[PDB]
RNA sequence: CGCACGGAGGCGAAGAACCACAGAUUUCCGAAUGAGAAUCUCUAACAAUUGCUUCGCGCAAUGAGGAACCCCGAGAACUGAAACAUCUCAGUAUCGGGAGGAACAGAAAACGCAACGUGAUGUCGUUAGUAACCGCGAGUGAACGCGAUACAGCCCAAAC
RNA sequence: ACUCGUACGGUCACUGAAUCCUGCCCAGUGCAGGUAUCUGAACACCUCGUACAAGAGGACGAAGGACCUGUCAACGGCGGG
RNA sequence: GCUUUACUGCAGGCUGUCGCUGAGGACUCUCACUCCGGGAGGAGGACACCGAUAGCCGGGCA
C-alpha cells in the first residue's frame, strides 16, 4: 500500500512542520557563575505563539533582556531574582534544595542547567516534596514522583494562563487557528473512512477497523495505529 | 611516558648531556634509535640516553627492558632536539648511547650511579 | 643483530599487550577527536611503513584514515525483486575497508598517489589505517631510484583502478596458479564473476 | 518582461536572421530561408 | 576575391589564388578558478583541495573533454524453467569513480600430462561442452597441458 | 520532524453538536501484566567422537509460548431447546 | 491494485551472546564510552550507543 500519514509526519516537510519563524523565544533558565547576584526587573507581558500561555519579558541587572517562562501573578514592575541566594517568592528562579518543600514549582530542570524540562503548559505546575543531600523528589503534573538532583533549577509558582482548556472551541474556525499555531496536520480524517491501500483501518463496504484496534509494541512503523500498546481499554472494570 | 617509569631531575640531566658532548670529542657515541639498540645488544654501551617527546613512542618503547636485560645503563632525556645537538647532529635524536666515553667516564659512572639510586 | 625496527615490528603482533596496549587505549580518545583523514608528521608504525616504501624525505606524505566497521550500509529495494535480491543486513561490500581508506585519502590530497597503507587498529566502531602517499611533482622523488617509477602517467588515480597492493590483493590477484582463474588478468575481463 | 541586456541581443538576432535571402543571391546562385519565423505563429526561446 | 554562375569594385610579375609546415591574432560563456549572473555584471584574485615552501599563491598539482576500447566499485527486471521460489536472463542493462594510446596482468609461498618433468604475463587455436555446478530439473561451465604470437627481466625492506 | 514544544502537552485511534442514555459477555482473537513448573537459539562450559576438525549429546536458559490474571467507548458476540 | 491465521522471504521491534570493555549469581569501583554544564565540574558507567550474531514477533514491504 502507501505509507500512512504518521509516516509522511517524520519527513518534516511544510505541512507538518510548527511555524517556528513566527515563534518568539526558547524559553530557558539564565545561567549564573554563582552567588546569586542577578535580579531583573519585568518590562513587559506578551502572548507566547508556541504556547497559547503568557510570557514575561524581563531586563536584567548586567544588560540582558530576555523572555521568561511566566508564572501566575508576574507583573511589570516587579523585580524577579535567579540564583542560589534567591528569595522565596512567585517567580524567582533556584535550585530545588534552596526550595522549601511543599511548593509549587514550574519550568523544573532534567538535568541541572538545561534551562527546564517540566511542567510549563497553561496553569500546571510541579509539587516539590521531598529534600536530601542527593534527591529531591518532585510530583510531575502527571502525577508521577521524579527522583531529581537537588541542584536542578526552577521556578515558583504556578505557570500562567491556567484553566485554557476550560472552555470548549465550539467551532472548527477556533480549531483552525490555533492549530496553525502548531507543528501538526489538521484536520483528522480517520482511518477506518480510508481505503485499505492508505491506512490499515481502511477498505469495507461498511466502517469498521478489520482487525482488533490494540498493536503490539513490536509493530513496524505504517501499522503501528489505533490502540498503542494499550495496558486495557474501556472504562468498565 | 608509558616507557619513562622515573622523572630525572633537571639538573642531572645538564650533567648528562654535558658528558654526552665531550663523549664526541674524546671517546665514541652512536646517534640514533637503530644503533644505540645495536650497542646495548652487541653489549658495547655504557650509557644510553632516551628523548621524552618521541612520537610515535613505539620508536623507542624496547629502549628500557632491552637495556635492563643487558646491564647497560640508560637516562631519560626531556627533549628529543637537545639529546641530537649534544650528540652533534643538526637534527634530533630520539635515542643516544655513549659507546666508550672518555674523559668522561668519571663522571658518565657518576650519573650511572646517581640513576640506579633514583631507581 | 635485531633492528631497532624489529622491535616495532614484534610490538604490533599483538596490539592488545603490553605496552602498546596502553598506547592505542590512550591514543584512541585523541583519534575519535580527529577527522576522517588527518595528515600525520611520522608514522605510527616506521617498521611497516619503510617495509611498504615509506622514505624520511620530501614529497612523502603519510594520513590517517578512520573508516566505520561492518557491512554495507544499503538501502532496501524500492521495487519489485526476488526473495534472493531482497536483502539488506547480511550484503557486504565487495572493498574491502582498507581500500576505503585509501581511496578517502587520496580524494584529500588529489595531487597525491597513494604507494600503501596498513592497520593501526579499531575500536568497536571504526578502524583506522595510515596511508603513504607521494608527491609524484616534487622533484626530490622524480630523482629517486626506488620511487620515480610512481611519476609515470599510467600511475595517474592508481588507488581509484585497484592498482594499490590491497587492491591487487582484494581483486584475487595473490594466488598465481589454482583459484585465479577468473582474477587474472582483471576481474571485468572476466566477466565480473572474480 | 523584463529583458536583460543579454536576453536583448539575443532577441535582436532572431530578428536579423528573419530577413530574406537577397535578390543578388538568387542570380549569383541560379536559384529560400528555410528559418522564418512570425511572432505569432512560432515560438523563440527562453 | 569560400559554398554562390549578381552588381559594383578590387587583388595579383613587389609572384596573388591555392597547398604544407611554423608563427601572430584568438570577444563572451564554458572544468571556469576574485565575486555574483539564463553568455551579463560588480570591486585585484590559482575559487576549492593539496605538495614543496624563501610560510608570500613564491614554485607546482588536481578539476573538464574524448568514438568506443580499458580498469575499479554499485547492480535490476521482463525472460527461460512451458506455473514458480533456488537456478536462469546476468555480473547483462543501467548507475558511481578513474587511466591510457592502448589499458590490465607479470618474473611463482606457480604447475602437479607425479616427473631424472615444465618454468613471468597477456592473447589466439585447442584441450571441451571435458572436469565441476544444478528444485541433480531446466540450464550452467573451467583449468593444467599442447600448438602458436611475442618474449625480459628486475628494484626495495632488513642484516652489515 | 514533532520542538523557540513538556502532560491544561502531543502523539495514536474510535465516536461525531445538544438532550435522555450507553445493559450482559474475557470462551476465541488482539493488547497488556504475572508466572512454581513445562517449553525455549547461539556463544561460552561439560561428555563422547576426531593425535585436530566435521558431528552426536548434556548442562544452563533470555525474549517468546504453554499456564494464570486484567481489559469490550478492543476485534466482536447477545442463540436452539 | 488490494486482502489475509495462502506459500516463501525482506525491513522493523523485542531479547541472549561476542567485540568496544577496564579495577576490586549477587556486589563495589573508575579509566574507556554516553549524557548535562560556558567552564570548573556533575550524572551515568563497563551498561548504554555502535559493529556482529542468535531466538521470537513481524502483509509494514517484495
Ligand atoms: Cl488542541
Ligand atoms: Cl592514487
Ligand atoms: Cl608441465
Ligand atoms: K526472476
Ligand atoms: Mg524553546
Ligand atoms: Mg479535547
Ligand atoms: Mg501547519
Ligand atoms: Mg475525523
Ligand atoms: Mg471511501
Ligand atoms: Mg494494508
Ligand atoms: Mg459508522
Ligand atoms: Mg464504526
Ligand atoms: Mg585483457
Ligand atoms: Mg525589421
Ligand atoms: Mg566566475
Ligand atoms: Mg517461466
Ligand atoms: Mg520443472
Ligand atoms: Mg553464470
Ligand atoms: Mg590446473
Ligand atoms: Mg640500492
Ligand atoms: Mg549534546
Ligand atoms: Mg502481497
Ligand atoms: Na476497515
Ligand atoms: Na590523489
Ligand atoms: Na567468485
Ligand atoms: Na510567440
Ligand atoms: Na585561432
Ligand atoms: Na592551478
Ligand atoms: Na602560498
Ligand atoms: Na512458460
Ligand atoms: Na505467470
Ligand atoms: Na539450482
Ligand atoms: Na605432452
Ligand atoms: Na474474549
Ligand atoms: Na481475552
Ligand atoms: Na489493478
Amino acid at each position: 500500500g502507501r505509507r500512512i500519514q504518521g509516516q509522511r509526519r517524520g519527513r518534516g516537510t511544510s505541512t507538518f512542520r510548527a511555524p517556528s519563524h513566527r515563534y518568539k523565544a526558547d524559553l530557558e533558565h539564565r545561567k549564573v557563575e554563582d552567588g546569586d547576584v542577578i535580579a531583573g526587573t519585568v518590562v513587559d507581558i506578551e502572548h507566547d505563539p508556541a504556547r497559547s500561555a503568557p510570557v514575561a519579558a524581563v531586563e536584567f541587572e548586567d544588560g540582558d533582556r530576555r523572555l521568561i517562562l511566566a508564572p501566575e501573578g508576574v507583573g511589570v514592575g516587579d523585580e524577579l531574582q535567579v540564583g542560589v541566594s534567591a528569595e522565596i517568592a512567585p517567580g524567582n528562579t533556584l535550585p530545588l534544595a534552596e526550595i522549601p518543600e511543599g511548593v509549587p514549582v514550574c519550568n523544573v530542570e532534567s538535568s541541572p542547567g538545561d534551562g527546564g524540562k517540566f511542567a510549563r503548559a497553561s496553569g500546571v505546575n510541579a509539587q516539590l516534596l521531598t529534600h536530601d543531600r542527593n534527591v529531591a523528589v518532585v510530583k510531575l503534573p502527571s502525577g508521577e514522583m521524579k527522583r531529581l538532583d537537588p541542584q536542578c533549577r526552577a521556578t515558583i509558582g504556578v505557570v500562567a494562563g491556567g484553566g485554557r482548556t476550560d472552555k470548549p472551541f465550539v467551532k472548527a474556525g477556533n480549531k483552525h487557528h490555533k492549530m496553525k499555531a502548531r507543528g501538526t496536520k489538521w484536520p483528522n480524517v480517520r482511518g477506518v473512512a480510508m481505503n485499505a491501500v492508505d491506512h490499515p483501518f481502511g477498505g469495507g463496504g461498511r466502517q469498521h477497523p478489520g482487525k482488533p484496534k490494540s498493536i503490539s509494541r513490536n509493530a513496524p512503523p505504517g501499522r503501528k495505529v489505533g490502540d498503542i500498546a494499550s495496558k486495557r481499554t474501556g472504562r468498565g472494570g | 611516558p608509558v616507557y619513562v617509569d622515573f622523572d630525572v631531575p633537571a639538573d642531572l640531566e645538564d650533567d648528562a648531556l654535558e658528558a654526552l658532548e665531550v663523549a664526541r670529542d674524546t671517546g665514541a657515541v652512536k646517534k640514533g634509535t637503530n644503533e644505540t639498540t645495536k650497542s646495548i645488544e652487541r653489549g658495547s654501551a655504557e650509557l644510553v640516553f632516551v628523548a621524552e617527546d618521541v612520537q610515535p613512542e613505539e620508536i623507542v618503547m624496547h629502549i628500557p627492558e632491552l637495556a635492563d636485560e643487558k646491564g647497560v645503563p640508560f637516562i631519560f632525556v626531556e627533549q628529543q632536539d637537545d639529546l641530537g645537538h649534544a650528540a652533534g647532529l643538526e637534527v634530533g635524536s630520539a635515542a643516544a648511547a655513549v659507546t666508550d666515553a672518555g674523559e668522561a667516564d668519571a663522571d658518565v659512572e657518576d650519573i650511572a650511579d646517581k640513576v640506579e639510586e633514583l631507581r | 643483530a635485531r633492528s631497532a625496527y624489529s622491535y616495532i615490528r614484534d610490538a604490533w603482533k599483538n596490539p592488545g599487550d603490553g605496552q602498546l596496549a596502553e598506547l592505542q587505549w590512550q591514543r584512541q580518545q585523541e583519534w575519535r577527536n580527529e577527522g576522517a583523514v588527518e595528515r600525520i608528521e611520522r608514522p605510527t608504525r616506521l617498521d611497516k611503513a619503510r617495509s611498504q616504501g615509506y622514505k624520511a624525505k620530501q614529497g612523502v606524505i603519510v594520513a590517517r584514515v578512520s573508516v566505520r566497521k561492518g557491512s554495507a550500509r544499503k538501502r532496501r529495494h524500492k521495487a519489485g525483486r526476488r526473495s534472493k535480491r531482497q536483502g539488506v543486513t547480511r550484503i557486504t561490500r565487495r572493498k574491502d575497508i582498507q581500500r576505503v581508506a585509501e581511496e578517502r585519502a587520496s580524494r584529500t590530497f588529489p595531487n597525491l598517489r597513494v604507494l600503501n597503507s596498513y592497520s593501526v587498529g579499531q575500536d568497536g566502531r571504526q578502524k583506522w589505517h595510515e596511508v603513504i602517499l607521494i608527491d609524484p611533482n616534487h622533484p626530490a622523488i622524480q630523482n629517486d631510484d626506488d620511487l620515480s617509477w610512481i611519476c609515470a602517467d599510467d600511475q595517474a588515480d592508481r588507488v581509484f583502478r585497484g592498482l594499490t597492493g590491497a587492491g591487487r590483493r582484494n581483486r584475487g590477484l595473490s594466488g598465481k596458479g589454482k583459484g585465479s582463474e577468473k582474477t587474472r588478468p582483471s576481474l571485468r575481463s572476466n566477466g565480473g564473476k572474480g | 518582461g523584463k529583458k536583460s541586456k543579454a536576453t536583448k541581443k539575443r532577441l535582436a538576432k532572431l530578428d536579423n536572421q528573419n530577413s530574406r535571402v537577397p535578390a543578388w543571391v538568387m542570380l549569383k546562385t541560379d536559384r529560400r530561408n528555410h528559418k522564418r519565423r512570425h511572432w505569432r505563429r512560432n515560438d523563440t526561446d527562453e
